[PDB]
RNA sequence: CCCGGCGAGGGGAGUGAAAAAGAACCUGAAACCGUGUACGUACAAGCAGUGGGAGCACGCUUAGGCGUGUGACUGCGUACC
RNA sequence: CGAAGGUGUGCUGUGAGGCAUGCUGGAGGUAUCAGAAGUGCGAAUGCUGACAUAAGUAACGAUAAAGCGGGUGAAAAGCCC
């Protein structure tokens, strides 16, 4: 059995979140929580929340056991961008992009 | 004037309730009617502390197109059509199968 | 100074081949409370090497 | 009903013919960005293909062949308007 | 008992092209022979929208300046005492 959890429209860059996502691919859930607790990045908090939600879904809706679960898939995709204006010298204006991402975690007992 | 009015007995011509009978409860301006026991829907109702009302899944009636119902003729046990004519000094409706006043 | 041709995604990856992060090799276990902590640091409850320091 | 800050966001249950029809809602192309599998690549010099051609993986099989993916090594070869 | 449109495979003509079928879609299409054109795009420092590269690089706006204890809160270098 597999169980999913998602965070959509998260305020961060996919390039920045992939650095943390690459640390916990294929690990046991307890080891992964221990790894996430001691990483000094902002993306670690978001990834930890998503992983906890997935474990709760697996316990409540599918009757799974915590001690047998592994992180079988994890990935990050790009979302929409917000567009803003920033003035520069001599009356010239620039464009600013504010990027977002979608985060998906899949846990499994096999 | 109108061929279908409140407090009439009708039979359903099209839909999932084809063949059922009931009574007209009220007539809406857009061309729809509410018939008792017909066209039921399930609604997920949220609770509201004001008015002392809780939530739940409720079953109610939904409006149906007026041209999908007919007037029932108890003498014949069949659906019928309606016509208009003057009798004394007033307008009346009448059945078209046997030319009888309603 | 600016480029004359547009760099490629292969070159982008080659440059980024040195950006991976490193994880902590292992944690330590206190001798009185059993908690896990960073080596040479105190625990989240206030222990260090078996003695309560912070109330 | 459950995780979460009495959040944003999600997983179930339920409605409907259909929920990758869920309000950022018919169909959902291309540029651009990712996860998985097979094969190649750390003594090798240039418009990146074309002719020849081992080895590996896989599907039919009349056990005789063939099809599809990748492509070490070698001859020729300086984009378009 | 599945139209146009989208996406794969097989066959076929000297070419522009044609035909058949699997998946997606959910209501329209059009033989044959004639008739009329807003009838075929890679370039014009062409016009409108979307998305790349340089790069997680430069910068965060006067060099008058900060340290510690307690409070609240999911979280306090910047809020309150």
């Amino acid at each position: 059995m597999e169980t999913i959890a998602k965070h959509r429209h998260a305020r961060s860059s996919a390039q920045k979140v992939r650095l943390v996502a690459d640390l916990i691919r294929g690990k046991k859930v307890s080891q992964a929580l221990d790894i996430l607790t001691y990483t000094n990045k902002k993306a670690a908090v978001l990834v930890k929340k998503v992983l906890e939600s997935a474990i709760a879904n697996a316990e409540h809706n599918d009757g799974a056991d915590i001690d047998d679960l592994k992180v079988t898939k994890i990935f990050v995709d790009e979302g929409p961008s917000m567009k803003r204006i920033m003035p520069r010298a001599k009356g010239r204006a620039d464009r600013i992009l504010k990027r977002t991402s979608h985060i998906t975690v899949v846990v499994s007992d096999r | 004037a109108a061929k279908i009015r409140r407090d009439d007995e009708v039979i359903v011509l099209t839909g999932k309730d084809k063949g059922k009978r009931g009574k007209v409860k009220n007539v809406l301006s857009s061309g729809k009617v509410i018939v008792e026991g017909i066209n039921l829907v399930k609604k997920h109702q949220k609770p509201v502390p004001a008015l002392n009302q809780p939530g739940g899944i409720v079953e109610k009636e939904a409006a149906i197109q007026v041209s999908n119902v007919a007037i029932f003729n108890a003498a014949t046990g069949k659906a019928d059509r309606v016509g208009f004519r003057f009798e004394d000094g007033k307008k009346v409706r009448f059945f078209k199968s046997n030319s009888e006043t309603i | 100074a600016v480029q004359q041709n547009k760099p490629t995604r292969s070159k982008r990856g080659m440059r980024r081949s040195h950006d991976a992060l490193t994880a902590v090799t292992s944690l330590s276990v206190d001798k009185t409370s059993g908690e896990k902590h960073l080596r040479h640091h105190i625990t989240a409850d206030g222990y260090y090497r078996g003695r309560k320091v912070i109330a």
